RNA sequence: UUGAUGUCACGGAACCUUUGUUGUCUUCGACAUGGG
């Protein structure tokens, strides 16, 4: 191909006109190209015709290229790895050339766009911006330097570097300098050449109040790909001229047709505008951002009724702030609030672990890693679950519904709310919202957490401590107008608030008179409100114990009434759920993943069995059954590095197949003391009231000399779920 | 008032250092200053210039010394002198004044509060944070810490060497970013000095604390410490203008890295090869008619390189420049470096971070660990000189040229095997308070030394290659070159772990396991095997600091760090290592490779082909083992070759949704190859060693000629020498070696499917080892693996056969020659070509087994029919008596030859066999001339009855008058030459000249020669022939391979040798002159009707007789012993041999047109060896079997297929020629073996009539009649034309 | 040439990806020379 293109242009080209030499020039270029890229055209085998004259034309023409890879990358109907192979190739074929002592515009413009878009491109790795990309910006903007050296107002270049800007702005970089002066000729240029530019323009206005350029970006014609971003555009534009009936028009229509990818600049643009209007204090900003969190409730199931799964996005948490902050309805900040629970965050990294476990056990989960089109989401540049009711609560309980808002944590104000929730008042009075400051009870946290990573039952004086700090931080826990004397109380915690033993909250009083919540009240937990599906227990008398545990035996739990397993396999695990029995016991060691929850897995004796596996097992029949657990849920959990995060643990898979309610520990159990806690839930099944007849048994002996080192062994227990 | 009391810091290990900022970017805001505060510190003299001198802040120092406070007093129960400490005071108002803010959490020994913040009676620890006292006032006051005597350098470049550092992502096994910063080596820099001053109400107790503090800091800026109380230039330009005076600047780059090759001895450049016949005229070393080998030798000479490491410095800086220059004569396409390769990542801290307080308790022990880690491997620690450019890839060395294992490496690989043990990664994020997983609490307690070799000879380079899959050659522009260090290399390693544990944790206690197991993978390049160590010698100790006894005499002693210490220590460590208890198998398991050649084997090493003394033009790879202070060489087969073949036989039989994988980019790509073999984007999960020879064994030289297809003689290439390894059937070489497999591919059933049925296709001998496998080298016979339980080894079963059918007979021949007894015949004629050659422009592809396409192998048998001469051309002095000892004076001789042997057994190359069935194909395909010297420019003598056209003309008549070895338009003498206007080239019809052929017209190409569409000048217009398409060009590999043959009978001789008790020797024949040919005589004048008549073929005839008995064949008389006769021993008719042709995707007819090559006819024969024209050489081929591949698994029988391919060769060339056919018949007319009676003669003309006693004419007279000029061409392309 | 009641930088493997490959019978008979 490429051989016979060389030989048309020697037979028809004259020196004395340039199109002929350049398309002479043109064919060459192509044919060395793909020589060095080692295509099938090196099989080409054939050389020129009219050899005499074909060597007097070559040899004329080197005695007397940017034109080309400007041309490629033109072409897009292709996927992002498509995208990315060309881009690259431009980079590495212009860089030689671009490094000369003079180059020319037109290649330093081209490289520049190839360094942009490449930069685009890059997939996240990690909680900070890719280094390749900052780099890559960086890069973009050198060369149009060059070019806007000896050209003041070069457009095009001007608007790369204008665009390479912005991206280190949208990255947490500082703005180069000269920013201001270079949007000032842009200003200066005057005219929107692509709807990527109005953003500038927005910039102008907004840094200079120079209003004269909002009347074009309303009259921009509207047969455009993209609309829900022109439509922002259009609301920021009329709000600067203030119209504000038309910015709410336009502020719908645009969340109303908001792509689905959070990749997509869109909604970070978005969260900018919610931002913008909350610190110029209008009060629109209260209706887009309630708008918004409604819309951005997508999200995939994975086996298993209850467990969720999203791809992350920087801002989500800043939108669900604000969208709780605007919500002036206690009810409706619950939804809020109970939106961000019992749902995993991953990254595209994690999502393809995921995609190839599925693949492995051949389940058709694995389309819906369609998801992984985000990554075809980057490039702005081309222009291309039922509610339950609250009413369902039995009347004898307390429901307590905690969020921690962060912006307004860092803002200075008390972020902290607790939502309590009473079915007996009436149906103005049964909502009640009470705010916190958890700094301090947060530091205290990290204080007792590392001191129990390195010394275990040595950090127990710092729980102590803790447990007073819970108190502390909720003085409404122990006010009857408050909570109820006699009444259960049900949490549903959020965050770092999961870890706390909420049930062991100590009240300092009189020095010889502690009081601990537990005498008070009896407690449950649920990780999130749409969990609530009660229903009665197994109907069966089978007891089942797997083991994997060779540190101690359970001589109260194994010499009884219980079909018990000494060692176990993840096969024995398998089978032994799907009889449904009326008791499960579980014995055994687990480790974390901190990237991926999911590959969290549980030690049996020749096996490891991950999370994953125990969602995804068939045929399980366990609706109804009693579960409790032993070292495998506390150790199942990383240490906390956030003050909102969340991990999936071994208790919520079960949770997840249906279990009626189960026991487990908030840190490492004595075993000991699980030998006699769990024999005595087995012999008098009824929970609730059977752990605080337990906790206050034990509690008389820690008031005889208030040993932490006891109170350590008797707090760790709790119940989750919610049977009928 | 106040005391004053001196300092110094000794560092052990190269310390770190950060580059100078401008005064204004010194702050908080700046990354790269905050990430650099615990490094050492430049000063520049004087703000615009680099000159200044390094120091260490007196801040540095007060932060480590209460960091080894806190530690005290944790184990001393907050006690000093049995006077007890407060918390201490950690918080302040204006944080943003503050440049660092503590990110690690404090101890804490009591639970107390601080002491109040204006109170009088502070405690200890109070006094040295200085909130005692608290213009300003310093109650301990900390001074900066310099150099003795502040000397000033011109730069941080003249006080250290600044250094890439990586960050590695566990899951993918690359890196995403990366840091630098400047390593000062402490041999040059051992001491900084400073001074603390005291104030007079300073207690006591704190100034113990104090001192204690200062003893138990154990680093400062990144390394250990203890502290107490031209001619290059000239030469480079000299040979580049030598080099373009001459005009051979096409080996600049050549000449660049073989020069850099004699930094290893000054004494090489005394051996550097000679021309053949052992002349000073060698193509690189004699340009200069002075010579760059006197250039060489007189820099060898001069004093100022007489120190080897003078020497070394002058090798390096000349091939840089050399290079440097080199680039100039090329376009220079590309970059060759690869994007974005400059993502420089520092660390943010978090200022917002929360306070908090850590127990940490009482208990509290230290575990010494000491060994060596000794290189079982060559290995790789990658550091890129950027003002060294000739080597791509570099490895790390000190400034004294010993190399170095960095701390940073080995800290790496230990989170990586710590990782590993856990099966569990940590996502590795820089900033904020410290990461409390497993992984990271183990790292905080270790402690490691940066070491050095004592050897420190230069590094080798090993060059790599991509191949082209579609041609089966090079890549364009793929060559690229790297440094190792050699094996055997030998460091120190101590490790020591702090924590409360008793002896080392579990996991530490395993990966330590792993290492002393051979299974410390510590470098770079591993997926080539690159970088094993073994732990060796290990012993250890434990020190219970918590014991106030041991404490102190820990502290007297500085923990015995310093090396009077550390023998001291060495004395009174237990020997072994502590076994695990939870011990856990290792990632990797080792494979045992056996693989045997019963050929003979090249990998060649152009660069060592230039500088070794042997002087053949390939050779083979070479690797150097270090052995104390002695480098001593290996024959080895390349990782990186290996890892080639094996990748590409999985890559050719797999596809992607029906593309091969072979073809793909494999960027962003996730198929078969990359999950096992690794890509750009993660590293691969299979690790190739090289592979070595068992019995030692030493190289051979065979020399190879081209023969012109026109005139028969040697066609004057490029020189092609080779030196392979011997191997034959009696005596295999055997390769040996081992490559690594990663735990979780020996786990997958659809990963060993891929390996397995790529060995197997290797053990069928599909895919040979190494260069020139066309003739011969390179043949496996089996491949053998070990240590997969059977998991790969399962797939591997010999394929065997299918059927049992016995090949047909071959026919009988239709061809007829008319021989009359008293007549006599010329040795030779001439094939005349059809005027049609069939070409095509686009050959098939090798990057897969083609459907519709045969591959497999053909087993024959030889026979000679008339006696057989392969000479062994090693030796040339044969048949001199043992008695005439040591005649060598450089006089010239008879010359005398033996029979071709290897490993004394008797056989016959593959690369005569493939040019003597090249030829026959060539003519029954009607294809090119493959070999012909289309440059050559005849000349006539003339009769005796300015532009450049005639310049060459009589230059050329000039060179032809001077090189006359029968010596006793412009013409210097008035009866002379004729010299032909045009070259040979253009008195042949153009399709017949060679398809990749020389520049024949007007003009030099040489003006284009730095231009890549100059080869489409060389290149036919329409493609290649035939012939071309399957023996191959140097732009396209081939598709057939011919072996070796083997002797199968004990040996028949023509003379019944000198030793009767001796039957595998022969005795001597001596011929007679063999002489050049003429094509003055077949073209006959400058007429241009004299056009090339065609191909030379030797008929069959029994002169030979004539010459065993010792007479002439033309005139009867004795031949007569002289320098221009050869004596040599020649095999005896009826000797048989046997051999092997393998072919890959040929079509049917191609299969039926080879066949027909090699079988040809009963009544036909073939001509191999020397002295055809005397009457030997005469041999017959029978094919024994052909075998097919199928599939990987399935090979069959061949046999019954043979008729119906004859058929459909016959069809295609009666497709191409629709009975046109002459040239066939004429060449099995020359083909025909005489039958029974029947006796030609025949022979040459004597030069005149009366020279000749038996009266035939004789050329002086045959000119004159039948063989006039216009006669001549006609009479010499009939066979069997007689003279007389 | 530091600034002090706050420095986990021994907080970070220059890492990952590329067959020195391809093409060539150690072969062989007609002259040489300038005059006249
Ligand atoms: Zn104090
Ligand atoms: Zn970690
Ligand atoms: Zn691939
Ligand atoms: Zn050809």
């Amino acid at each position: 191909n490429p051989i016979r293109d060389i030989q048309d242009r020697l037979k028809t080209a004259k020196f004395d006109n340039k199109d002929d030499m350049m398309n002479l020039a043109s064919s060459l270029y192509k044919y060395e190209k793909q020589l060095m890229d080692s295509s099938e055209a090196t099989l080409c085998q054939q050389g020129l015709s009219n050899r005499p004259n074909s060597f007097s034309q070559l040899s004329q023409f080197r005695d007397s290229k940017f034109w080309q890879n400007e041309y490629e990358a033109c072409k897009n109907f292709q996927t992002h790895k498509e995208r990315r192979e060309t881009l690259e190739q431009i980079i590495r074929f212009l860089q030689n050339g671009a490094e000369e002592k003079d180059a020319d515009d037109l290649l330093l413009k081209t490289l520049a766009r190839a360094y942009f878009h490449r930069g685009l491109l890059y997939r996240p790795k990690g909680f900070s911006v890719p280094a390749r990309k900052v780099e890559a910006m960086k890069k973009a903007i050198a060369y149009c330097e060059i070019i806007l050296d000896k050209n003041e107002e070069e457009s095009e270049a001007l608007r790369i570097w204008l665009y390479a800007a912005m991206e280190l702005r949208r990255c947490g970089e500082e703005y180069p300098e000269n920013f201001a002066e270079k949007l000032f000729y842009l200003a200066n240029d005057g005219f929107i050449s692509e709807l990527y530019d109005i953003r500038l323009f927005l910039e102008y206005t907004e840094r200079e109040e120079d209003n004269n350029f909002l009347d074009m970006i309303l009259q921009e014609n509207q047969d455009r790909e993209r609309l829900f971003e022109l439509c922002l555009y259009k609301a920021r534009a009329c709000f600067h001229l203030n119209q504000l009936n038309d910015v709410r028009i336009y502020g719908e229509s645009a969340i109303d047709n908001a792509p689905g990818a959070f990749a997509d600049p869109f909604w970070d643009e978005l969260v900018e505008f919610i931002r913008m209007l909350r610190n110029k204090k209008s009060e629109l900003w209260k209706e887009i951002a309630i708008k918004a969190w409604d819309k951005c409730r997508e999200k995939e199931m994975k086996v298993g009724n209850n467990i969720y799964l999203s791809w992350y996005w920087a801002r989500q948490r800043e939108l669900y702030d604000l969208a709780f902050m605007a919500q002036d309805g206690i009810e409706k900040k619950t939804r809020i609030a109970d939106s961000l629970k019992s749902r995993t965050t991953l990254r595209i990294q994690e999502l393809n672990e995921l995609r190839k476990d599925a693949h492995r056990k051949q389940n058709r989960r694995l389309e819906d890693k369609l998801d992984r089109i985000i990554e075809q989401e980057n490039e702005a540049r081309d222009g291309a679950r039922e509610e339950i009711p609250f009413a369902r609560l039995p009347q004898n309980w307390i429901a307590v519904h905690f969020y921690l808002n962060e912006l307004e944590s860092h803002e200075g104000g008390k972020g902290g709310h607790a939502l309590i929730y009473d079915p007996q008042k009436a149906e103005k009075d049964q909502w009640q919202d009470k705010s916190f400051d958890y700094k301090e009870l947060h530091r205290k946290f990290l204080e007792w957490q590392e001191n129990y990573i390195l010394n275990e039952e040595g950090s127990a004086d710092f729980l102590v401590t803790l447990c007073r700090e819970i108190e502390k931080a909720m003085p409404f826990l122990f006010k009857s107008e408050v909570i109820p004397e006699d009444r259960p109380v049900l949490w549903i915690p959020h965050g770092f608030l999961h870890r706390l033993p909420l049930h062991a909250a100590m009240k300092s009083g009189n020095n010889s008179n502690i009081e601990i919540f537990w005498e008070r009240h009896a407690s449950r937990y649920l990780p999130a409100w749409h969990l609530f599906d009660p229903a009665p227990y197994s109907r069966e008398e089978s007891s089942t114990l797997l083991k994997n545990f060779e540190e101690y035996d359970f001589q109260n739990l194994e010499n009884g009434e219980i079909e018990v397993y000494a060692p176990s396999s993840p096969k024995k695990v398998k089978e032994a759920i799907r009889e449904n029995p009326a008791i499960l016991l579980l014995l055994c060691h687990g480790e974390a993943d901190m990237t991926n929850p999911f590959r969290s897995c549980l030690k049996l004796k020749n096996k490891d069995m991950t999370i994953f596996d125990l969602l995804t097992v068939e045929d399980v029949r366990l609706s109804g059954s009693r579960i409790l657990l032993g070292a495998c849920e506390s150790d199942m959990v990383p240490p906390l590095e956030f003050s909102v995060d969340e991990h999936l643990s071994v208790s919520g898979a079960f949770l997840s197949h249906k279990a009626g309610e189960i026991v487990a520990g908030l840190w490492t159990v004595d075993s000991e003391k699980v030998d006699e806690c769990y024999s005595y839930l087995v012999e008098e099944k009824d929970f609730l009231r059977n752990l605080q007849e337990w906790q206050m048994a034990e509690t008389e002996n820690f008031r005889s000399e208030n040993d932490s080192s006891l109170f350590y062994k008797i707090a760790p227990f709790r119940i989750i779920g919610f049977p009928a | 008032m106040t005391t004053t009391m001196k300092i110094s810091i000794e560092f052990l290990e190269p310390f770190r250092m950060t580059k100078w900022q401008e005064s204004t970017r010194r702050n908080k805001n700046n990354k790269e200053f905050v990430r650099g505060q615990a490094f050492a510190r430049w000063h520049r003299n004087k703000k615009d210039n680099t000159k200044g001198r390094p120091y260490i802040t007196g801040t540095l120092l007060r932060s480590a010394v209460i960091r080894s406070a806190e530690n005290l007093l944790t184990l001393s129960d907050g006690k000093i002198s049995e006077k007890t400490c407060c918390p201490g005071k950690f918080d302040t108002e204006d944080k943003d004044r503050l440049l660092q803010l503590r990110q690690r959490s404090t101890l804490r020994w009591t639970d107390k509060n601080p002491c109040p913040d204006n109170a009088e009676t502070y405690c200890p620890f109070c006094e040295l944070l200085g909130r005692s006292g608290n213009d300003w006032r310093f109650r301990i006051h900390f001074g900066n810490l310099s150099l003795p005597g502040k000397p000033d350098f011109d730069g941080p470049k003249a006080i250290g060497s600044q250094r890439v550092l990586n960050r590695v992502d566990f899951k993918s096994g690359k890196a995403h970013d990366f840091f630098k910063a400047y390593e000062v080596d402490h041999t040059r820099f051992p001491r900084f000095e400073g001074e603390i001053t005291i104030d007079n109400k300073v207690s006591a107790e704190a100034r113990k604390l104090l001192c204690d503090s200062l003893k138990f800091t154990d680093r400062l800026c990144g390394a250990l410490c203890v502290i107490r109380f031209n001619l290059a230039e000239k030469t480079a330009e000299q040979i580049i203008s030598i080099l373009d005076d001459n005009k051979k600047t096409e080996y600049t780059r050549l000449l660049a890295d073989a020069i850099r090759s004699l930094r290893r001895s000054s004494k090489l450049v005394a051996g550097l090869p000679k021309d053949h016949d052992g002349k000073d005229d060698h193509y690189l070393w004699d340009i200069g008619k002075v010579t760059i080998r006197q250039i060489l030798t007189t820099s060898a000479d001069t004093k100022e390189l007489k120190n080897a490491g003078k020497w070394r410095e002058f090798c390096e800086k000349l091939g840089e420049a050399l290079y440097l220059k080199s680039k100039d004569m090329s376009g220079g396409l590309k970059i060759t470096r690869r994007i974005l390769g400059d993502a420089e990542f520092h660390g943010k801290p978090d200022r917002l971070e929360k306070s908090r307080s850590v127990s940490i308790g009482s208990v509290l022990k230290e575990t010494v660990v000491c060994g060596e880690l000794v290189a079982k491997t060559p290995f790789f620690f990658g550091a890129i000189d950027e003002d060294a450019k000739q080597t791509a890839l570099q490895v790390l060395l000190t400034p004294d040229n010993k190399y170095r294992l960095p701390r940073s490496a080995v800290r790496g690989i230990l989170r990586r095997d710590l990782q590993t043990y856990f099966d569990s990664p940590c996502n590795a994020e820089l900033g904020g308070r410290p990461c409390m997983c497993k992984t990271c609490r183990i790292m905080r307690g270790i402690t490691v030394m940066d070491a050095r070799s004592e050897y420190n000879a230069p590094p080798e380079i090993r060059h790599r290659t991509r191949i082209n899959p579609f041609t089966g050659t090079v890549a364009e522009g793929a060559l690229f070159n790297m440094e190792v260090a050699p094996e055997g290399i030998v460091f120190p390693f101590q490790l020591r772990y702090r924590g409360s544990e008793d002896g080392l944790p579990d996991a530490l206690k395993t990966v330590l396991k792993w290492w002393a197991e051979g299974q410390a993978f510590m470098s770079g390049a591993a997926s080539t095997g690159k970088g094993r160590f073994r732990m060796e010698n290990a012993k250890y100790e434990t020190l219970d600091l918590s014991d106030e006894n041991q404490r102190n005499d820990y502290l007297k002693n500085w923990g015995w760090r310093d090396e009077k210490g550390l023998e001291e220590l060495k004395k009174r460590l237990n020997s072994g290592l502590p076994e695990p208890g939870n011990y856990r198998d290792p990632k990797w398991h080792e494979i045992n490779v056996s693989i045997e050649m019963a050929s003979p084997f090249i990998n060649g090493d152009p660069i060592r082909a230039a500088v070794d003394k042997r002087g053949t033009a390939v050779v083979t790879f070479v690797k150097y083992k270090a052995e104390g202070e002695e480098a001593k060489p290996v024959c080895a087969y390349k990782a990186e070759s290996f890892r080639g073949v094996i990748r590409s036989a999985v890559a050719r039989i797999h596809m992607e949704d029906g593309v091969p994988l072979t073809e793909l980019t494999h960027s962003d790509c996730e198929c078969l190859l990359c999950q096992i073999f690794g890509s750009e984007y993660e590293a691969g999960k299979i690790r190739f060693e090289d592979l070595v020879f068992e019995s030692d064994p030493e190289p051979v030289t065979f020399d190879h000629v081209a023969i012109d297809r026109f005139t028969g003689g040697a066609a004057d290439k490029k020189k092609f020498d080779d030196s392979p390894l011997p191997g034959s059937p009696a005596r295999p070489l055997m390769l040996k070696g081992s490559f690594w497999i990663r735990r979780d591919v020996l786990e997958d059933e659809e990963y060993c499917k891929a390996l397995g049925k790529a060995l197997a296709d290797v053990n069928n001998g599909l895919y040979p080892l190494g260069g020139k496998s066309a003739i011969g080298y390179g043949q496996v016979k089996s491949l053998g693996i070990k240590g997969d339980d059977k998991r790969i080894s399962r797939l591997m079963n010999p394929a065997f056969d299918e059927t049992d059918v016995a090949v047909p007979e071959k026919p009988k021949t239709d061809a007829e020659v008319r021989i009359e007894a008293e007549k006599v015949y010329y040795p030779h004629y001439f094939v005349e070509p059809h005027k049609k050659v069939e070409r095509e422009e686009k050959p098939c592809g090798h990057q897969k087994f083609h459907e519709g396409r045969l591959t497999g192998k053909i087993r024959c048998k030889l026979i000679t029919k008339t006696p057989l001469i392969v000479p062994d051309t090693s030796n040339d002095d044969f048949f001199r008596p043992a008695d005439k000892e040591a005649r060598k004076e450089k006089d010239e001789y008879h010359k005398s030859y033996a029979f071709f042997r290897l490993h004394k057994q008797i056989m016959i190359p593959g690369s005569e066999l493939r040019g003597m069935v090249s030829s026959v194909y060539e003519t029954v395909t009607n294809s090119c001339f493959r070999i012909f010297d289309e440059t050559k420019r005849l000349s006539w003598r003339m009769d005796a009855d300015i532009p450049e056209k005639a310049r060459i003309k009589y230059k050329e008549l000039l060179r032809v008058y001077n090189n006359n070895p029968q010596a006793v338009d412009i013409v210097p003498v008035r009866i002379s030459r004729t010299v032909d206007d045009r070259m040979i080239g253009k008195r042949m019809s153009a399709d017949l000249r060679p398809c990749h052929g020389d520049w024949v017209e007007d003009g030099d190409l040489s003006a284009l020669n730095a231009y890549p569409e100059k080869r489409l000048l060389l290149r036919h217009p329409k493609g290649l022939c035939p012939a071309c398409r399957l023996f191959g060009t140097g732009s396209y590999k081939g598709r057939v391979r011919f072996g070796f043959a083997s002797l199968e009978n004990d040996p028949e001789w023509l003379i019944p040798g000198k030793n009767p008790g001796d039957p595998f020797h022969g005795g001597p024949v001596m011929l007679s002159l063999l002489e050049r040919p003429r094509p003055t005589w077949s073209i006959p004048g400058s007429d241009n009707k004299f056009k090339v008549p065609g191909r030379k073929f030797y008929v069959h005839h029994h002169a030979w007789k004539t010459i065993k008995d010792g007479n002439h064949p033309t005139t009867g008389k004795a031949i007569e012993q002289s320098p221009n006769n050869r004596t040599v021993e020649a095999l005896a008719g009826g000797n048989s041999f046997s051999f092997e042709i393998a072919f890959e995707n040929l079509k049917e007819w191609e299969l039926g047109l080879l066949i027909h090559s090699l079988q040809l006819e009963k009544g036909l024969a073939h001509k191999l060896g020397m002295a055809k024209s005397m009457g030997f050489g005469s041999v017959e081929i029978d094919v024994e079997s052909v075998r097919l591949r199928k599939d990987w698994k399935q090979w069959r029988n061949g046999n019954s297929e043979i008729p119906n391919w004859l058929g459909k060769g016959f069809a295609k060339l009666k497709e191409w020629f629709r009975d046109e056919l002459d040239f066939i018949e004429n060449l099995k007319k020359l083909l025909w073996f005489p039958e029974g009676d029947q006796a030609p003669r025949v022979c040459y003309p004597m030069l005149r009539k009366k020279d000749d006693p038996n009266g035939n004419s004789g050329y002086e007279e045959l000119k004159d009649g039948e063989f006039k000029k216009e006669d001549r061409q006609k009479k010499l392309t009939t066979p069997w034309t007689p003279w007389a």
